[PDB]
């Protein structure tokens, strides 16, 4: 029992869930999607100089 | 004399065996059961990192 609640305390950050939230990442592939649209607007920009 | 000795010695140490049958059927199950429990693991272990 010692050894199991003092297992428990995670340490520094651990991987329980930790590891869980990995597969998420990829939402922000999303959020870099964003990003590029945000460079393909610069083309309406410039595009006002030309 | 040494009749009752013998008796008596013998009655003192040794012990029936329909009885420990009876914990021995009982504790095989037990222990059985402990097997399905593990194999139960086997499916508790698609959970800890996802």
């Amino acid at each position: 029992s010692v050894y199991s609640e003092y297992q428990s305390k995670s340490g520094v950050n651990t991987n329980e869930e930790l590891a869980a939230l990995i597969q998420y990442q990829s939402s922000y592939g999303a959020a870099a999607k964003i990003v590029s649209t945000v460079d393909q607007m610069l083309d309406t920009l410039l595009g006002l100089k030309s | 004399l040494s009749v009752n000795v013998q008796s008596i010695k013998s009655n003192v140490i040794d012990v029936d065996y329909g009885e420990a049958m009876m914990n021995l059927m009982q504790v095989q199950l037990a222990y059985q059961a402990s097997l399905k429990a593990s194999t139960t693991i086997s499916q508790l272990s698609l959970l800890n990192y996802m």
